[PDB]
């Protein structure tokens, strides 16, 4: 319905009315069709509904585990936690791989190939760059293949998930970088209050000299 | 040609070997046909034969990163898109917290 970065736009009121009316096993079908929603793998204001709250910790408490994984966890969590979460499709298993990998490139300028080969259990180059190119092909990833650094060049990242609260840390990292660019630019400001204020003083005095040269 | 073309559009460098096994061709044949497409011009970059890497023109630096700083303004806009988009509980609560507070 609404439109910015998100999965298939049906999903919001889709699963609103689903969890509203589909519950228990109908809630499980709800979840199964939730599973393919990439940009909303996390449902903060969608777990706002008590229907998803019983989705959570109901029969599908493992699915709330998986949801928080999208919010918090990674696919390599599943590589360890192969049984904790609900079932997933190979497409959706690679989707959780893309969870952790978009989080990684979110971390670094460029994540190494071997990094995701190992944490995401990726064996070889072929499948590696297959899922890589499909991630970038989602257009989440800007930049390019950082082969020489054995990384992935990253120029732009679309938001992966709703990623239950880093909210505090989120806003405070925001405050951090805001103030950082601010202080860079403010040091510039006072270098300006130096230089061409210094230009005012310098030329004023130099002109005083030139005027006094006469008599 | 189109497979090498798609490998060009998506890189910034690839070895003769990684492009060879990428498109199931020999590495020397990868260099050969890659140089023949740069000869055809629809592949573009720069070839290091000795290091064995057909680099593409990598086109990435700090003024490109300043274009990415203007894109970081538009990705604060895309952060507003994630606020309205990624999760519906996150939609309601982040449209409250990050925008109205």
């Amino acid at each position: 319905m609404a439109g910015e970065q998100k999965p298939s736009s049906n999903l919001l009121e889709q699963f609103i009315l689903l969890a509203k009316g589909t519950s228990g096993s109908a809630l499980t079908a709800l979840i199964s069709q939730v599973l393919e929603a990439p940009g909303v793998y996390v449902f903060g204001e969608l777990l706002e509904l008590a229907n998803v709250q019983e989705l959570a910790e109901g029969a599908n408490a493992a699915y709330l585990q998986l949801l928080n994984l999208f919010a918090y966890g990674t696919y390599p969590d599943y590589i360890a936690n192969k049984e904790s979460l609900p079932e997933l499709s190979t497409a959706q298993q690679n989707k959780l791989k893309h969870l952790t990998i978009v989080s990684l490139a979110s971390r670094m300028k460029c994540i190494p190939y071997s990094v995701l080969l190992k944490d995401l259990e990726m064996r070889n180059l072929r499948e590696l760059e297959d899922l890589i190119i499909e991630a970038v092909y989602t257009d989440i990833i800007q930049g390019k293949l950082d082969q020489r650094n054995q990384l992935l060049e990253v120029d732009f990242c679309i938001g992966r998930d709703i990623r239950k609260k880093d909210l505090s840390a989120i806003a405070r990292t925001l405050q951090e970088w805001c103030v950082g660019c601010e202080v860079v630019l403010s040091g510039i400001e006072e270098q300006v209050s130096r230089a061409n204020q210094h230009k005012e003083q310098q030329l004023g005095l130099k002109q005083q000299i030139e005027s006094e040269v006469a008599n | 040609e189109h497979n090498l073309l798609s490998a060009s559009k998506l890189y910034n460098n690839i070895t003769f070997e990684e492009l060879g096994a990428l498109l199931e061709i020999p590495a020397a044949k990868a260099e050969k046909i890659a140089s023949q497409m740069i000869t055809e011009g629809r592949m573009n970059g720069f070839i290091d034969q000795i290091d064995g890497i057909v680099h593409f023109e990598t086109r990435e630096a700090l003024p490109t990163w300043d274009k990415q700083i203007q894109s970081l303004c538009f990705q604060v806009n895309n952060l507003l898109e994630k606020i309205s988009q990624t999760a519906p509980e996150w939609t309601a609560q982040a449209m409250e917290a990050q925008m109205a507070q």
